[PDB]
């Protein structure tokens, strides 16, 4: 979160928190009412955000679901959508934490080692998160879509 | 909530510190061979 | 850190005697299998990622250590596994070439089971991963070479237990 | 460059060795001496150390 | 109906072994039938004679030098005019069965020896013995055994063709009838001269009393304690030699048990038992994260099925098919083998292994605290500051006696 | 474990004799025959995941009705257990070639199998369609040697004779 | 062993009483719903060969380490042995429901099952899970709320015999723990 | 009971494995000296009637209170049993040398021998010396260094079977201690 | 046993040949009569299998209520434990005879024996009879005045070793009284 790494920043520097750090912990907690509303929208829209998320993913990447693709059959396609439910969950954590620190140490650190070791095309799962982003930002206003989309594209950046 | 929790800090942590006691590499507490036996009180002739 | 030749020289040196017929008798036995070990270490270097991918999918891929709460849930924790399994398949390759498991306890076994208990890593699932990794290694290098590479896997599993 | 010391990040993240141990092993590594030891002189290597 | 009929009903027409004896511990070890053939070689007559001397004397040293009254009862059998039932009746009427198991035996020790020797089982209930007590005291011992082997029990489960054996019959009509069975037929070593203690009470190993244990278990309903049914035990002799993950064989009792080791072990087996009851309510639905999308990912994946081998050409390459039952679901060799690796990797099974491993370490550590006053202790632990107090002044538990002098 | 040792030390122990020349001669047969039957224990071990894959789908190609609802192979988990069981029967045949007799089959797979396959409503004819496909997929000098194909098949149709 | 009539006889023989009219109001009510007890225990016995396979395999889906090599329900001997005591316990509970008295359960089925299952290495917490699935089924078949089979019954209440067969299953849970 | 072939089966069942190429080199080396093992059992069972009188009478000249009255080799029936368990132990050790694993030693000979010898009142420390003279004889016969009878052999090393038969007598001498 | 006389350490790498800082003067002085003491313990432990069986049967045939049912030596577990404890006591006098002092006996064998035998109901008046036979047995064997058995010692004297070992047996016999 912004609270924990604004601390560990000033922790390492042998000092307390500046006004630049304490006027933002202050500014973040007054932002906390609006963050829970945004995460509350994505919380009980996972049925559509995931299922329509895998909608565009297969239309854009039919190789991964075609015979020979990693997510082929009734089995892998279920797990094919399971990971999108994971990453959609971590974005709800990042929105409430005000940072990608929850998304950092979960689903991002060493993610290329996992998916390379699973045979999954890491570029394909990046395409899946982008398809979820258009569904997510379509569910919110412009002021919110600059945030909810904002955490997806960070996940897109670290996932390639 | 899973029973075999783990160690570490930050996100992805189960609320238990690293190493179960915040020590990664624990200094040992045992004595050597002959005075682990000396404390036992049974290996006296040995 | 001794190979079969280093261990033979040490025991023959530690008594201050020359290399008699019994010491050279084992050394000739090691040189006979010298051709087998390199080809065994050859294919294992080639299929390092494939062997580890086969072991985890065959032993602990879908068990509930893989699911939330299990010991392998987060991506950092999953990525630590294949990093961790790489050492077992790598150091076992060194023991297979050196013909002596001294390198394992020198560089792998000591402080290992005492470390997994600290982190809370399940030793039970770890050994079965190495056992499954031993099973696929016998596929590649053959039977007798698998017997050689397999002889150091369970050495890790025994001491890690 | 995608370099990796997985063994050293192992033994330091667990606390099995210090940062000073992790720093010394980095210095005696071969990716170091290929970088800051081979292309230079022992004179210049001392200052870069 | 998994078992159609017991062993006490005879095997009907269509089996060589009864249905309970197939999947019991009958098939593993040496407690089988060695039924005599029609005409046989005198070596094969010696095989059926050596199993009779093992069974009806109970590993006793029969001292082949004498075989004094034996060789008349042998020669009636080697002709063929004596049945194996009539041989094992005639051995139970001799003097060398009387001077072992009757001249020094209590009438509880004698009845429990005739159940092991003549039949297979142990005595089940109390009034089963009380028939055979009152039949001996009014008719005598020669009319006891004649009224003991000619009931409905022996002629069905052995007939007149086979020798007796220990009847691992699967269905036990009290559950303690398996417990007293394995406590009587005490392993492959112990004989009944040893088990009744007839040698140690003997004046130079001769004419000693055959006293009995387990007399308190036939009067009251009380089970056998588990150490007599797991250590000196025929289940160790007909052992499957499995990999049993709770190992049923008990550890030998340790010297120098401490109360500090037990008092954390009892808290550990309460810790796992309270954590097992939480984790078993969440099993098989909420522990499977891929289960929630199985309703959609196997209807998303039901598009463009391929009937022969070859298609999904994908722009003109091969990329074919497997078309089996497994790989149409996308599964691999690491997908059915994931059930065999479910001891470390499981969570509910990870508790129940260490529950029964540490309770089995508890039940031999707590039972090693039956030795109190002169026992030399030790301190194998590093004498840490953790110590439970000796606060046992007033009532803390007090099991509810609402009738204190109710009269 | 019914083997060549545990018949000559089970019959001698019931007789109370030392291992005579009749029982040392029986383990001389455990040196000549075991040169071949361990070769069929080694080829089956190194290729086990492709044999059961080639055999377990012949259970469902012959009997396609198992994927109907209410039947035995109706969902994902019950299909994976059906491939698991043919891996079990192919594992005990690997255990029986390395023991020397039918020891691991008569104790671990066969005994009690007619009571669990009737109670759980599994068709036992579907099991022998998978094992008899494996007996007829066996090319004798290609899979293994000529003699090792005799040893591997003679435990296979013994297992067929047990289930039928 | 006893039944529901002969339970109050040894209760009345402890004070050497005759069986008078104040005692017999329970027993005259016992034969008043004696049609219901045979109508109850028919529903368990007609589904008993699928009640065990619903329960022992329902223990498996909760604790899947038992079918792994090592777990005590792995080998075809062990599964046929665990199914065998699945229906020994179901036989004696249906005996105890029929007699209406728990004496035949506790001297013939449960007397020493605890020390037996310690000696074989059978895990005692998993056998409670086999019993409690059979506890939830016998109270479902008696009240006819089984979610894939309804049987024909006369209209009326039955939850007394559902409670009685529930108390005969927790005696199995208390005996082996 | 097990042998050296089926000990590595139930070890390979503990890891749910096939007996692959790693473990068969342990067993093909076991049948490589399979002619050596049968040449080692034949040295035991050819002198086995003489080794049991050599070993029980060596116990008597060390601890002569057994043949003292009130002892445990005084009565002549009680002497003839002590010659019997000298050779039943030698029957089960020779099965363990034949099978290559000490399961039949630790499920049939030592299965209750410790509580046998307590309950017969047999001195246990003299049962160690009855066993351990047969350890020092069998390692003299298998190495063919018995000081009054040499058997004919094809020459070569045999010291692994010597320590194998010394390992089976120590599992007897520890289980009855 | 092996702490009862001191060894000298002559080789290097020991830290007792050089930085020993002592020689054990109390036990160098006991090899000044060491062969005569070692013959005396050899006179006991070569008859220790027979001395315990004669003494335990000695108090049986003088007080016959112990093998009566209800007595403390009727059952087989108690009769095996009574023959075990006399054997343990005869070993611990033979430590104290060998080491030359009773300090091994009073803490490993006698510390907490009178509280044990009243916690088990062991007759203390009969157990002191059982050691006075072994007091009288051991002075016959050390002085070589046993009636049925002699041993070929050297020519000399062994009183004041017989009265040394007779001073240990009443030291046992008053520690349980
Ligand atoms: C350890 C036991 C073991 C075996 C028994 C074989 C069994 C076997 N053979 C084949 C595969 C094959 N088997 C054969 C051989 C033949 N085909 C025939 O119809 C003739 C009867 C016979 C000629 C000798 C051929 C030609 C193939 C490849 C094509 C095919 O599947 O038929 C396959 C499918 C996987 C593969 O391609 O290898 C399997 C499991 N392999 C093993 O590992
Ligand atoms: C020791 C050796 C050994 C075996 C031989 C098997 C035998 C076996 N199979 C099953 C269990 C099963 N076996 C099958 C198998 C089949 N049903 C089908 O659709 C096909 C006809 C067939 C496979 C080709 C199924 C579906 C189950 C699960 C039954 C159920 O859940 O109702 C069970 C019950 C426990 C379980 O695994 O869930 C057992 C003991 N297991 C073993 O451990
Ligand atoms: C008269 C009353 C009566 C009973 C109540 C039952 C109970 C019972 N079960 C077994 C015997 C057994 N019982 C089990 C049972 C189980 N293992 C598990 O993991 C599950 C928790 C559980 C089944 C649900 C197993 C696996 C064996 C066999 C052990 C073996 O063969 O060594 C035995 C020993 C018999 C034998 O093995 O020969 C008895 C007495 N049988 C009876 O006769
Ligand atoms: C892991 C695998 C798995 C199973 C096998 C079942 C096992 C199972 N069944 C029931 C619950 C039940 N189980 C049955 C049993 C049966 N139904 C019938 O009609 C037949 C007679 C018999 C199957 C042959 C019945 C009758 C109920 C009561 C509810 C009902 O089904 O109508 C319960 C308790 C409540 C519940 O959790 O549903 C469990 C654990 N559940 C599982 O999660
Ligand atoms: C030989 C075998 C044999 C039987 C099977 C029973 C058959 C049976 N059941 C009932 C009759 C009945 N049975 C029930 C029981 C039930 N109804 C429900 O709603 C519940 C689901 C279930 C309770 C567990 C009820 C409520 C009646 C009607 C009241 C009664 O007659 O007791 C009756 C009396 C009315 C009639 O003649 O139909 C009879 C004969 N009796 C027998 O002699
Ligand atoms: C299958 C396992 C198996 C064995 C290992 C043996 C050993 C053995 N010996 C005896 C029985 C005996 N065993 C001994 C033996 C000895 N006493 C000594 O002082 C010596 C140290 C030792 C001889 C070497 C004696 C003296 C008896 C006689 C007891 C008696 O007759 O009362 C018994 C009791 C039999 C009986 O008397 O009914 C057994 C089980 N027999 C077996 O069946
Ligand atoms: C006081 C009485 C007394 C004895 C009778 C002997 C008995 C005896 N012999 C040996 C030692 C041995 N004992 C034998 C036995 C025999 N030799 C053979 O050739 C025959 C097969 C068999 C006699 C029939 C053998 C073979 C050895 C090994 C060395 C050898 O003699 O070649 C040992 C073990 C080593 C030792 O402790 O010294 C003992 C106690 N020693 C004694 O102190
Ligand atoms: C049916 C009965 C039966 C037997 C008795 C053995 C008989 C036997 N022993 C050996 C053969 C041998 N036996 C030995 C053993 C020894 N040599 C020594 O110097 C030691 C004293 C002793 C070790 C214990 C050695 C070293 C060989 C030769 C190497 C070998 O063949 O293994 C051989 C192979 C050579 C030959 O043709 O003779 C045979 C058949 N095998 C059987 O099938
Ligand atoms: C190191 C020193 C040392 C000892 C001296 C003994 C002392 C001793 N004896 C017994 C235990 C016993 N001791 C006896 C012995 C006797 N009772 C009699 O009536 C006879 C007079 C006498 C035999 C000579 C008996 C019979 C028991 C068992 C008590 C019982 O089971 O009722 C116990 C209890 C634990 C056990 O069972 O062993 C102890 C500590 N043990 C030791 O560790
Ligand atoms: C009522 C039954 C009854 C017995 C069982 C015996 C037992 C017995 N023996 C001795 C007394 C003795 N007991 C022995 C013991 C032995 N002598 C030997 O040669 C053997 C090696 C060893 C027995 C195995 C010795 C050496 C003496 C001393 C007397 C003597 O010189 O023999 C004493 C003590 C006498 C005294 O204190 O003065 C008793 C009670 N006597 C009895 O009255
Ligand atoms: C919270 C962060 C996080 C992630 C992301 C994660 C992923 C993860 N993905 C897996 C499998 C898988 N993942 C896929 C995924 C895909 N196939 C495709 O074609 C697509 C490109 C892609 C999805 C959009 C497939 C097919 C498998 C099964 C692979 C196999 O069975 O071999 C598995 C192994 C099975 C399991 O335990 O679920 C893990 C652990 N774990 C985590 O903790
Ligand atoms: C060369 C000898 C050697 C070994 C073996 C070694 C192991 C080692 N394993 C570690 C962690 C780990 N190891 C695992 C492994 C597993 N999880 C499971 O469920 C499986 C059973 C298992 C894979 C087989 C996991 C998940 C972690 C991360 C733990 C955490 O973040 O708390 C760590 C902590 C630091 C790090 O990974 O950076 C070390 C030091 N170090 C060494 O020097």
């Amino acid at each position: 979160s912004i609270v924990t790494k604004s601390i560990v920043n000033a922790d390492a520097e042998a000092r307390y928190l500046s006004p630049g750090e304490l006027d933002r912990i202050k500014s973040f907690v007054l932002s906390g009412q609006r963050r829970l509303r945004i995460a509350q929208t994505l919380t009980e829209n996972r049925e559509r955000i995931v299922k329509q998320g895998g909608q565009q993913l297969f239309q854009r990447r039919p190789d991964v679901v075609s015979p020979g693709g990693n997510a082929y059959g009734e089995e892998m396609t279920a797990t094919c959508l399971r990971d999108l439910d994971y990453y959609l969950r971590l974005v709800t954590y990042g929105i409430i934490a005000g940072d990608v620190t929850p998304i950092e140490e979960i689903g991002l650190v060493g993610v290329k080692e996992m998916y390379s070791a699973l045979g999954t095309p890491i570029s394909g799962v990046a395409e899946g998160i982008r398809c979820m982003k258009d569904v997510a930002c379509s569910l919110l206003s412009g002021e919110d879509a600059a945030e909810v989309g904002f955490y997806f594209d960070y996940t897109l950046a670290a996932m390639q | 909530r899973t029973a075999y929790p783990y160690t570490g800090s930050g996100y992805g942590s189960a609320g238990v510190p690293y190493g179960q006691d915040t020590y990664g590499y624990k200094a040992t507490t045992a004595k050597s061979i002959t005075e682990t036996a000396a404390q036992a009180g049974v290996f006296n002739t040995f | 850190m001794q190979d079969a030749i280093t261990s033979v020289i040490n025991a023959a040196d530690v008594q201050g005697k020359y290399l008699d017929a019994n010491s050279v008798e084992k050394l000739r036995g090691y040189f006979q299998t010298g051709e087998l070990r390199v080809r065994a270490a050859a294919t294992i270097a080639a299929n390092a990622a494939t062997i580890i991918k086969e072991a985890v999918a065959k032993s602990l891929l879908y068990s509930d250590i893989t699911r939330p709460g299990g010991n392998m849930y987060t991506t950092r924790r999953y990525a630590a596994c294949i990093r961790d399994l790489d050492y077992y398949l790598r150091y076992a390759t060194y023991g297979m070439l050196a013909g002596d498991p001294s390198i394992l306890d020198e560089r792998v076994l000591n402080g290992l089971k005492e470390t997994y208990n600290s982190l809370g890593v399940p030793i039970g699932a770890t050994i079965q991963a190495i056992q499954a990794m031993k099973e696929v290694t016998g596929s590649l290098v053959g039977s007798d070479a698998g017997k050689e590479m397999g002889l150091y896997f369970d050495y890790i599993c025994s001491g890690l237990s | 460059y995608g370099f990796s010391f997985s063994v050293l990040e192992s033994q330091v993240k667990n606390g099995q060795i210090s940062i000073k141990e992790f720093v010394r092993s980095l210095g005696k590594s071969s990716v170091y001496q290929k970088q800051f030891y081979q292309p230079y002189v022992n004179s210049r290597v001392v200052e870069l150390a | 109906k998994v078992v159609d009929r017991l062993d006490s009903q005879p095997s009907a027409a269509f089996e060589q072994t009864k249905q309970v004896y197939t999947f019991s511990r009958y098939i593993l070890g040496p407690h089988r039938a060695v039924v005599a053939p029609v005409a046989m070689d005198p070596s094969e007559k010696e095989v059926v004679l050596r199993a009779v001397y093992r069974q009806v004397f109970g590993n006793a040293y029969i001292m082949e030098e004498e075989r004094a009254e034996l060789r008349v009862m042998e020669s009636q059998f080697l002709l063929g005019e004596l049945s194996v039932k009539e041989l094992v009746r005639a051995l139970a009427k001799s003097s060398t069965y009387k001077v072992r198991f009757f001249e020094g035996a209590v009438q509880y020790r004698f009845i429990e020896l005739c159940f092991k020797h003549l039949l297979g089982r142990a005595p089940d209930n109390h009034e089963e013995i009380a028939v055979h007590m009152r039949k001996y005291q009014q008719e005598g011992y020669d009319a006891e055994i004649d009224s003991y082997l000619d009931a409905g029990e022996y002629d069905n489960v052995f007939g007149d063709d086979t020798v007796p054996f220990l009847r691992f019959r699967g269905v036990y009509t009290p559950c303690d009838s398996f417990n007293r069975q394995c406590a009587l037929q005490g392993g492959w070593a112990n004989s009944d001269k040893a088990m009744g203690g007839a040698a140690l009470s003997g004046y130079n190993g001769s004419d000693g009393r055959q006293m009995s244990t387990m007399i308190g278990n036939y009067i009251s309903g009380k089970p056998i304690p588990y150490e007599k049914v797991a250590a000196d035990t025929p289940l160790k002799s007909t052992a499957p030699n499995w990999y049993a993950r709770p190992n049923p064989a008990l550890a030998p009792q340790p010297a120098y048990v401490s109360a500090k080791e037990i008092a954390e072990l009892r808290s550990r087996v309460s810790k796992l038992e309270a954590a097992w009851s939480v984790a078993v309510k969440q099993s098989a639905a909420a522990k499977d994260t891929v289960e929630t999308w199985r309703a959609a990912a196997k209807e998303m994946a039901a598009m463009r099925g391929i009937s022969p081998m070859g298609e999904a050409y994908f722009g003109g390459i091969a990329q074919k098919v497997d078309n089996g039952a497994l790989a149409q679901l996308g599964n691999k060799a690491s997908s059915y083998k994931k059930y065999l690796y479910a001891i470390e990797t499981d969570e509910v099974s990870r508790l129940e292994v260490d529950l029964e491993e540490a309770k089995g370490q508890l039940r031999v550590l707590e039972a090693a605290m039956a030795k109190s006053t002169p026992m030399t202790r030790t301190a194998e632990f590093k004498t840490l500051t953790k110590n439970v107090a000796a606060v046992t002044a007033a009532e803390k538990a007090d099991p509810l006696s609402k009738r204190p002098r109710i009269s | 474990m019914k083997s060549v040792i545990t018949t000559v030390v089970s019959a001698a122990d019931a007789a109370g004799r030392f291992p005579s020349n009749s029982d040392l001669e029986s383990i001389q047969g455990n040196i000549q025959r075991s040169a071949a039957r361990l070769e069929a224990a080694e080829k089956l071990a190194g290729n086990h995941e492709a044999v059961v894959k080639e055999a377990g789908d012949a259970c469902f190609a012959k009997y396609a009705y198992l994927k109907n609802p209410g039947e035995a192979g109706e969902n994902q988990e019950k299909i994976n257990k059906c491939y698991r069981d043919v891996d079990h029967y192919m594992r005990l045949v690997n255990y029986c070639l390395v023991v020397g007799g039918t020891g691991p089959l008569d104790e671990w797979g066969i005994a009690g199998a007619r009571e669990v396959y009737r109670t759980l409503n599994l068709p036992t004819s579907a099991y022998v369609a998978s094992i008899a496909y494996t007996r007829d997929r066996l090319c004798v000098p290609r899979d293994m040697s000529a003699q090792a194909g005799v040893e591997f098949s003679a435990y296979l149709d013994y297992l067929i004779n047990a289930l039928s | 062993m006893l039944d529901a009539f002969s339970r109050v006889v040894v209760n009345s023989d402890a004070k050497a009483a005759y069986v008078g009219g104040s005692d017999l109001q329970a027993l005259k009510s016992f034969i008043a719903d004696g049609n219901k007890r045979l109508d109850a225990v028919n529903s368990i016995v007609s589904n008993a060969s699928c009640m065990v396979s619903d329960a022992v395999s329902g223990m498996i889906c909760e604790n899947p380490g038992l079918i792994s090599p090592g777990g005590n329900c792995y080998t075809n001997r062990r599964m046929a042995a665990c199914l065998r005591d699945g229906e020994i316990i179901l036989r004696y509970v249906s005996y105890a429901l029929l007699a209406g008295d728990a004496s035949v359960l506790e001297d013939r089925c449960l007397n020493g099952l605890k020390e037996t299952y310690i000696a074989l290495g059978v895990p005692t917490n998993s056998s409670i899970r086999a019993v409690s699935i059979m506890k939830a089924q016998a109270v479902a078949f008696i009240t006819n709320t089984a979610t894939e089979r309804k049987m024909s019954f006369a209209a009326g209440d039955c939850t007394s015999l559902a409670s009685e067969v529930a108390s005969y299953f927790d005696r199995v849970g208390a005996a082996i723990s």
